[PDB]
C-alpha cells in the first residue's frame, strides 16, 4: 500500500470511528456547547441535499455527510494538529488527502452514486447520457461523462495537497511566525471546498434524478 | 448518527406540531360546544315560553 498516506489516514479514520459513537454517547434534546455544532452540520446536510439532490436526499445524507465531515476532520489533521516534532522516514505526515487515490475514490463513489440513482429511479436501459434533446449531442455525453469524476476530485485535491506541501515548504525557510496567515487561509478554504464537493455531488444526483 | 440526530429533531418537532394541531381542534370543540350550549338553552327557555303560551 501507499504507506505515507495510509499510516496517518488510519488515525484520522479512528477519529471518524469515534465520532461515530459520539452520536450514541450523549443524548441531549437541547444540545449545549459542541453538540449544537453536530445538529447545525446535520441541518447543513439538510440544506445542501434538499437544495440540490431533490427528493431522496435522506438516504444520500450519509453519502454526502461522510465526505463533508471527512474533509473537515482531514483539514483538522492537516493543519490544526500540532505536528512539528514528529518525524517519519517514510514520508511527510500531512493529511489523508496527500494521495491522489483518496480523491479519486471520492470521485468514483459520487460517480457510481448518481449512476445508481439514474439507473434505478429512471430506466435501466437509458439515462441522461442517451441523446434525447438533440440526437447530435454525443460529444457532450462523452466529454461530461469523462470529465466529471477526476476533475470533480481535482477541485478539492489540488488545494488541499497544495497547502499540505506549502506548510512545510514555508517552515523549511522561516519558522512558524510567518506561515500563520497561510494556515489561516487554508483552514478557511479547506472547508469551503468540502462544501463544494458536497454540493456538486448533490447536483449530479439531482441531474440523475430529474 | 443520522438516525440519532434526526430522531431528537423529530421528537421536538413532533411534539410541538401535535400541540398546535390539538390546540386548533379543541378550539373548534369549544366553539361548537358553546353554540350547542346556547342552542339547548334557547330550547329549554322556549319550552318555558311554550308552556306559558299554552296555559295562556
Amino acid at each position: 500500500i501507499h504507506g505515507q498516506v495510509l499510516i496517518t489516514s488510519w488515525v484520522v479514520i479512528a477519529i471518524l470511528l469515534g465520532s461515530a459513537a459520539i452520536a450514541v454517547r450523549s443524548p441531549q434534546t437541547i444540545p449545549t456547547g459542541g453538540q449544537n455544532f453536530f445538529e447545525y452540520v446535520l441541518e447543513f446536510i439538510r440544506d445542501v441535499s434538499k437544495t440540490q439532490i431533490g427528493e431522496e436526499y435522506r438516504p444520500w445524507v450519509p453519502f454526502i455527510g461522510t465526505m463533508f465531515l471527512f474533509i473537515f476532520v482531514s483539514n483538522w489533521s492537516g493543519a490544526l494538529l500540532p505536528w512539528k516534532i514528529i518525524q517519519l522516514p517514510h514520508g511527510e505526515l500531512a493529511a489523508p488527502t496527500n494521495d491522489i487515490n483518496t480523491t479519486v475514490a471520492l470521485a468514483l463513489l459520487t460517480s457510481v452514486a448518481y449512476f445508481y440513482a439514474g439507473l434505478t429511479k429512471k430506466g435501466l436501459g437509458y439515462f441522461g447520457k442517451y441523446i434525447q434533446p438533440t440526437p447530435i449531442l454525443l460529444p457532450i455525453n462523452i466529454l461530461e461523462d469523462f470529465t466529471k469524476p477526476l476533475s470533480l476530485s481535482f477541485r478539492l485535491f489540488g488545494n488541499i495537497l497544495a497547502d499540505e506541501l506549502v506548510v512545510v515548504v514555508l517552515v523549511s525557510l522561516v519558522p512558524l511566525v510567518v506561515p500563520i496567515p497561510v494556515m489561516f487561509l487554508g483552514l478557511f478554504t479547506s472547508g469551503i471546498q468540502a462544501l463544494i464537493f458536497a454540493t456538486l455531488a448533490a447536483a449530479y444526483i439531482g441531474e440523475s434524478l430529474e | 448518527l443520522g438516525d440519532f440526530m434526526d430522531k431528537r429533531d423529530a421528537s421536538i418537532k413532533e411534539q410541538l406540531s401535535g400541540v398546535k394541531d390539538t390546540s386548533s381542534e379543541v378550539k373548534q370543540l369549544e366553539e361548537q360546544a358553546n353554540a350547542v350550549m346556547r342552542a339547548a338553552r334557547a330550547e329549554i327557555s322556549a319550552a318555558l315560553n311554550k308552556m306559558k303560551k299554552e296555559t295562556q
